């Protein structure tokens, strides 16, 4: 089946990236004809078992997998506030993904409302409404 | 591809915004209604107009070693030009019209490739999980 071959390839790419994003806690991502499942301790589990930061890692791992699958490489990546809700766990995971993986990408444009992420970035600007108009401040 | 710079004037909360993009991770911090969101919309408009998502938008980007520049102005009426850098000057890559530029972009960087492999939005994540 052509469909099966595609979902299979995407799953392989997603597995490698997710395993990297979770320090090997999860060995693979399984794509069922389309539902996703993760492997932990040799068993496929539903996504309902993932904690906050792991959900962010999985969603991004899958997007990155699709990117590689379709373009063959990643030059530019634009994350337009893909995960606006950010608690302690989610934030730490995102910062981890930024400094260990995203910094390997030629160019990444990350839009967020979280000031704490600035330390894991190469260049930073802050935008704010001043007297009714957007004002840009170069921070780095 | 890589973005180099975008200038946005009279678009949403932007009166005269200029943003440079560099190598590595470019973080744009801002709160709701700050204009961070509309800035990305201006880029999408700059690259893929016409689409649904005096206003002036000027975008410079790099693709396959060639430096490109798209400039759009919405008066009524609208002006659209897409050029390439050659030595020290910019030259038209195609007829300075909305349709010609749109056709060129779909061949240079197809809209589906941009949304499926480059642009990550919350909706996609939600759909995955």
């Amino acid at each position: 089946l052509a469909r099966e071959a595609a979902l299979s390839k995407i799953g392989e790419l997603a597995s490698e990236i997710f395993a990297e994003f979770t320090e090997g806690k999860y060995s693979e991502v399984v794509v069922r004809a389309v539902r996703l499942f993760v492997v932990w301790e040799g068993k496929e589990r539903p996504l309902t078992f993932l904690r906050g930061g792991e959900r962010i890692a999985l969603g991004l791992a899958f997007r990155l997998a699709m990117s590689l699958y379709l373009a063959g490489e990643i030059s530019l990546l634009i994350l337009d506030e893909p995960t606006p809700y950010l608690d302690e766990e989610r934030r730490r995971k995102l910062i981890t993904i930024m400094e260990r993986y995203l910094k390997k990408i030629p160019q990444v444009i990350l839009v967020s409302h979280d000031e704490e992420l600035k330390d894991a970035a190469d260049h930073v600007i802050r935008i704010s409404l001043e007297n009714g108009s957007s004002k840009v401040e170069v921070v780095s | 591809m890589k973005l180099e710079r975008v200038t946005v004037k009279n678009f949403r909360s932007h009166s005269d915004t200029v943003v440079e993009f560099k190598e590595g991770i470019n973080l744009i911090i801002g709160q709701n209604g700050s204009g961070k969101s509309s800035l990305l919309d201006a880029i999408l408009v700059g690259l893929y107009w016409p689409l649904r998502i005096d206003t002036y938008i000027d975008l410079i980007f790099e693709k396959d070693g060639t430096k490109y520049r798209i400039t759009r102005r919405f008066l009524s009426g609208e002006i659209h030009a897409m050029k390439r850098l050659v030595g020290n000057e910019w030259k038209h890559v195609t007829e300075p019209s909305s349709k010609a530029i749109s056709a060129f972009m779909e061949k240079l960087i197809p809209y589906n490739i941009f949304l499926n492999a480059i642009y990550i939005r919350q909706g996609q994540i939600d759909a995955i999980l």
